[PDB]
């Protein structure tokens, strides 16, 4: 089915870094939605934002994608649903869904796992089988 | 699609919906029926999606 | 005056069990509104719904009775006010006022205690005495 | 009865109060003496009720 | 202005913001961008003094 | 610049005291918004409630100034911002901008200290220089 890949970077201390999250393996009838929790630790790493790939395509992003990051819960979720009422804005082609963008807190390794899946549904309303592979910074 | 049980769907219950998916609240046990729009138990995207296109 | 009784049942491991809260000496101008809070384990006890009992008579019991589950606060909280805007959908009679639903996750005891006491008030809108008697599963 | 305080008493504030008593969400202390209908020190299902009751 | 992001900037914003600045509330990120008024990378009582004075 | 001062008081265990938070050091254009975050211990201070000073001179003083109280999070929040619309509430001279209320509990001290600053910012909005001297209930 569909692979969700937490992307596995190098960085030095006081250094903000990107984690992209890649969407592998995209059905043919794309990805209406989908929302998910990933794992972290604020001590280690300090996550400042998050940014939509380039496999969004809604010209006006924040329509179809938002995110939220919680230090005190040691969590931050994704939201995405296409905002066009047609399907036209799906996710179709596989690629960079997110970008995370963390400052390096100490040189422990730094993991960003999955946690939590909700939904996950092509353009005909039907949940796709989805698996995650786990990443972050400074973890190899 | 009345996920705060007030009479009337609109952007409100949309924006409480999207808040809840992404964790920043919780909602009532009521209102977490009422948010279940597709009723598969759970309180997700899809949900989010239907509410959205209903609206508009 | 006004006794609230946990109920106390058995149960196995992975087996979902009702708990009910029970309404005891209700006072001859009734029971219009209350609201109080019960203490729990998540870790012995996954609390997955709570139904109104069947001394709520509204046609619409959402409308009159609501409630919330926090397993990282350890709490449950009930919220009952007559919405009749008359007194008519009051509680009048003694029995079951919620049925706590339980999946029982351990072999330790699981206690629901109470915790906080609000409002509780009859139809004249004056505060009544009330008592709280803790139960919980396999508590004996 | 004006629990956020922006000079409407409507079905928002009723949605907040119970969502409050319900312990969803915290009100800030100037909310909260609004909240507080029949003044007691205490906000709870007695303010609940009589602010429903107000709205109907 | 649009805290919520719903098309329209009104009271509902400004209490959205207040409760914010208290920590009453988080906001998602979308919400985070469109809260910070004056755009200096930070949401305080500064966005709520500007957000209240275009509303009046 | 200006000086936010945290009060230092004392009293008995089972009494309810009050904390004055100073504005020292107002500037000439005065200060039209500010927000801050003080840190308390809520096992040995049980914070009930926070009034404004009398340098605020709004008639309607909620409209200009709100707090909020997280025992469980052990911090108190404060939002000022003038809401004349012209910069005519804006505090422009020196005392007390606030007072706590709170009940002692235990005889430890009770440590009322700077956390966080926000907005801090006077009628031409620039914002101003400050600082914190951190105070509290029997810490001398
Ligand atoms: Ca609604
Ligand atoms: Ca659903
Ligand atoms: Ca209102
Ligand atoms: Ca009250
Ligand atoms: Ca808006
Ligand atoms: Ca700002
Ligand atoms: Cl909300
Ligand atoms: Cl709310
Ligand atoms: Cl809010």
């Amino acid at each position: 089915g569909v692979v969700v890949e937490i992307g596995k970077v190098t960085g030095s201390v006081g250094t903000t870094v990107e984690i992209p999250v890649y969407f592998r393996g995209v059905p043919s009838k794309g990805i209406a939605n989908c929302d998910f929790v990933f794992r972290y630790d604020p001590n280690v790493l300090e996550i400042i934002g998050i940014d939509p790939g380039d496999i969004i395509v809604d010209p006006n992003p924040t329509k179809s994608f938002d995110t939220a990051i919680y230090p005190d819960r040691k969590i931050i979720v994704f939201l995405f649903a296409e905002d066009s009422g047609t399907g036209a804005y799906a996710i179709t082609k596989d690629g960079v869904f997110a970008k995370i963008r963390a400052t390096v807190k100490s040189s422990a390794p730094g993991y960003i796992t999955f946690d939590e899946v909700g939904g996950f549904a092509d353009n005909d309303l039907v949940e796709q089988k989805v698996s995650f592979i786990d990443g972050g910074v400074n973890v190899g | 699609g009345d996920v705060n049980g007030d009479g009337t769907i609109n952007s409100t219950d949309l924006t409480m919906l999207k808040r809840s998916v992404l964790r920043a609240i919780t909602l009532t046990d009521d209102a977490k029926a009422r948010a279940d729009v597709d009723k598969n138990g759970s309180i997700n995207s899809t949900d989010v999606l239907l509410l959205s296109r209903y609206l508009l």
